[PDB]
């Protein structure tokens, strides 16, 4: 099999800048038969090009491709703001067909430290029997960041889930939200619940928490 | 004249045949191309017409004698410049030079397409073209052969004619690249021309009957034709076709 | 050109499925159909590919064996079939003519193999202790689940996160608001949480907690 490696995993650009996509090959694709695809949350990929080069009917012409052998190119010479999405490369040389693992294109923009909102379970929840302990990272930029969270000083592992948001359409930030759950008769044995956050807009990690019954 | 009997014939022409026959027994005849006459023996439209144009140039017009083929030719005043020859299907096929030899030559086919040429020499060879439908091909006649030739790049396609009208169709390319390399193979039985890209069937090219061409492509692997045979209109695309 | 997928399914472990792509607009059966694979949250991968006027079929070795991929030429209808499903298998299948790049891709089919039956979500408050409040929507089954803020009036500053799949076999998420502390006091928060398959509706009405 061929294997197809897409660098970098994201792009961070502005509208109107110009975006260069790599794929490469772990042989020489025969015919430079590689072809390139857009495809956005929620909707299906889409042919932008075919033989390395070739332009799909109707794509538009900001959309290029280039390359022979192993190392090939697309490149998007002005971004539009619908350009914003996950392209995949594709190789039809040699048999099995296989995709690359795609590269994700996002709005860059300054960046924000995320504001921490930390959430003891509800006292309806409490009666259900389960205690969920959520801690918000709202409106933040870039998308990395890391939450761990501390039970009376105790690092947790293995009982959170974590869920992040697309960019957001008018400010391009990012928002994630951390759930930590165990049950009623666990959380009543403990004090202090805290999330500590670590992100690139902050000058060290910030720590929110409260005490159990405040 | 007027005592006549008209008769239809290839060529977008009438002959009046007599009624009654003349002072000498034939039947005359009146064909109107400048007004030709002349004197048959059967009272159908065969026979000879003669007639002088206001240039003094001698037309002689011929029917067949089924009613199938016209000859019109076109003399100085004795020595050939024209001769068409009409049939009822609509086909017809010429100048000549001091000598009495053929200069120019123009076939039209019964479906509208043309076949030309132009420049003939004594050992037969001249220039040709062939006009369908929508592009023209060009390429030379000789004593052997018509060949129409389309070139994009390296690769050369080669229509040939015989004498009696078959068509073969060769491919040749100066491409040294086994990658790139088109080569070519004809199948006559079914008028079909495989080209071939690194081993593997690119395209099929179909001469039809009726004067055309159409591409269909083989799939990235050369296993399956894809599709439907697409008819060629333009020149461009015959040479996109050998791109 | 277009190819119709067969809707979105919902099945337990050890069943057997069988999905169709339909095209129209084109000759059918003169183009090779491919089916791809998305699983939640991945990338693409290549499962096979059938000519349909032949049933020439050739599958990547990762799957074949594991799928039957067949056609019905009369009817312009490709195929793509499990003998016995497993949770692994849930995710997104699309059919595509294949050239062999892929040109005309369907609209996809959702496959979700799950041992969970039908279930509506809980609702619980996140209250507000710029202030941030929300509600959790938690222990649904299947997707998806519709989340609005005071019947629609509410949109600016609405987060409403991605499902995750819970090791119950459940799925829970949260969506949360920010919005001026001094609202707190005077404007009404009201989280409106719909859940079709179940036919579940809950109005979730968001307070300061009653010690503040
Ligand atoms: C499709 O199948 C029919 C019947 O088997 C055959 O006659 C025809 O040639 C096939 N078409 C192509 C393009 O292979
Ligand atoms: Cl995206
Ligand atoms: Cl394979
Ligand atoms: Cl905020
Ligand atoms: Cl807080
Ligand atoms: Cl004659
Ligand atoms: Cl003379
Ligand atoms: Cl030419
Ligand atoms: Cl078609
Ligand atoms: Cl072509
Ligand atoms: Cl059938
Ligand atoms: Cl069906
Ligand atoms: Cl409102
Ligand atoms: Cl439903």
């Amino acid at each position: 099999e061929i294997v197809l490696t897409q660098s970098p995993g994201t792009l961070s650009l502005s509208p109107g800048e110009r975006a260069t996509l790599s794929c490469r090959a772990s042989q020489s694709v025969s015919s430079s038969y590689l072809a390139w695809y857009q495809q956005k949350p929620g909707q299906a990929p889409r042919l932008l090009i075919y033989g390395a080069s070739s332009r799909a009917t109707g794509i538009p012409d900001r959309f290029s491709g280039s390359g022979s052998g192993t190392d090939f190119t697309l490149t998007i010479s002005r971004l539009e703001p619908e350009d914003f999405a996950v392209y995949y490369c594709q190789q039809y040389g040699s048999s099995p067909l296989t995709f690359g693992g795609g590269t994700k294109v996002e709005i860059k923009r300054t960046v924000a430290a995320p504001s921490v909102f930390i959430f003891p379970p509800s006292d309806e929840q409490l009666k259900s029997g389960t205690a969920s302990v959520v801690c918000l990272l709202n409106n933040f930029y870039p998308r990395e960041a890391k939450v761990q969270w501390k039970v009376d000083n105790a690092l947790q592992s293995g009982n959170s889930q974590e869920s992040v948001t697309e960019q957001d359409s008018k400010d391009s930030t990012y928002s994630l939200s951390s759930t930590l759950t165990l049950s009623k008769a666990d959380y009543e044995k403990h004090k202090v619940y805290a999330c500590e956050v670590t992100h690139q807009g902050l000058s060290s990690p910030v720590t929110k928490s409260f005490n159990r019954g405040e | 004249l007027d005592n006549s009997v008209s008769v239809d014939l290839p060529g977008e022409m009438k002959v009046l045949v007599s009624k009654e026959k003349n002072k000498d027994g034939k039947y005359d005849l009146i064909a109107t191309v400048l007004e030709l006459k002349g004197t048959s023996d059967k009272n159908n439209g065969s026979g000879v017409l003669e007639g002088v144009k206001a240039d003094k140039s001698k037309v002689k017009l011929t029917i067949s004698d089924d009613l199938g083929q016209t000859t019109l030719e076109v003399f100085k005043e004795d020595t050939l410049v024209s001769k068409k020859v009409t049939s009822k299907d609509k086909s017809s096929t010429e100048k000549f030079n001091e000598k009495g030899e053929v200069s120019e030559k123009i076939i039209t086919r019964a479906d509208g397409t043309r076949l030309e040429y132009t420049g003939i020499k004594s050992d037969g060879s001249g220039k040709a073209k062939e006009v369908l439908k929508g592009y023209v091909l060009e390429g030379t006649l000789t004593a052997e052969k018509t060949t129409l030739v389309v070139k994009e790049g390296t690769v050369t396609l080669s229509k040939n004619i015989s004498k009696s009208g078959e068509v073969s169709v060769e491919l040749n390319d100066t491409d040294s690249s086994a990658a790139t390399k088109k080569t070519a193979a004809w199948n006559s039985g079914t008028s079909t021309l495989t080209i071939t890209v690194n081993s593997k069937k690119t395209k099929d090219l179909v001469f039809t009957k009726e004067n055309t061409i159409t591409v269909q492509q083989y799939d990235s692997n050369g296993t399956k034709l894809e599709g439907s045979a697409v008819e060629i209109t333009k020149l461009d695309e015959i040479k996109n076709a050998l791109k | 050109m277009q190819l119709v997928q067969s809707g979105a399914e919902v099945k337990k472990p050890g069943e057997s499925l069988k999905i169709s792509c339909k095209g129209s607009g084109y000759i059918f059966a003169t183009y090779w159909i491919g089916w791809v694979r998305q699983m939640p949250g991945k990338g693409l991968e290549w499962m096979g590919i059938i000519y349909p006027n032949d049933s020439d079929t050739r599958y990547s070795p990762s799957f074949q064996g594991q799928v039957t991929i067949s056609a019905d030429k009369s009817i312009n209808t490709a195929y793509l079939q499990w003998s016995s499903l497993k949770a692994s298998d849930t995710a997104m299948y699309y059919c595509a003519r294949t050239r062999w790049y892929f040109d005309l891709w369907g609209r996809g089919t959702l496959v979700t193999v799950s041992s969970a039956s039908t279930k509506g979500p809980s609702v619980f408050p996140l209250a507000p202790s710029t202030a941030a409040l929300g509600c959790l929507v938690k222990d649904y089954f299947p997707e998806p689940v519709t989340v609005s803020w005071n019947s629609g009036a509410l949109t600016s500053g609405v987060h409403t996160f991605p499902a995750v799949l819970q090791s119950s076999g459940l799925y829970s998420l949260s969506s949360v608001v920010t919005v001026p502390s001094s609202s707190l006091g005077t404007q009404t928060y009201i989280c409106n949480v719909n859940h079709k398959p179940s036919n579940t509706k809950v109005d979730k009405r968001v307070e300061p907690k009653s010690c503040d």
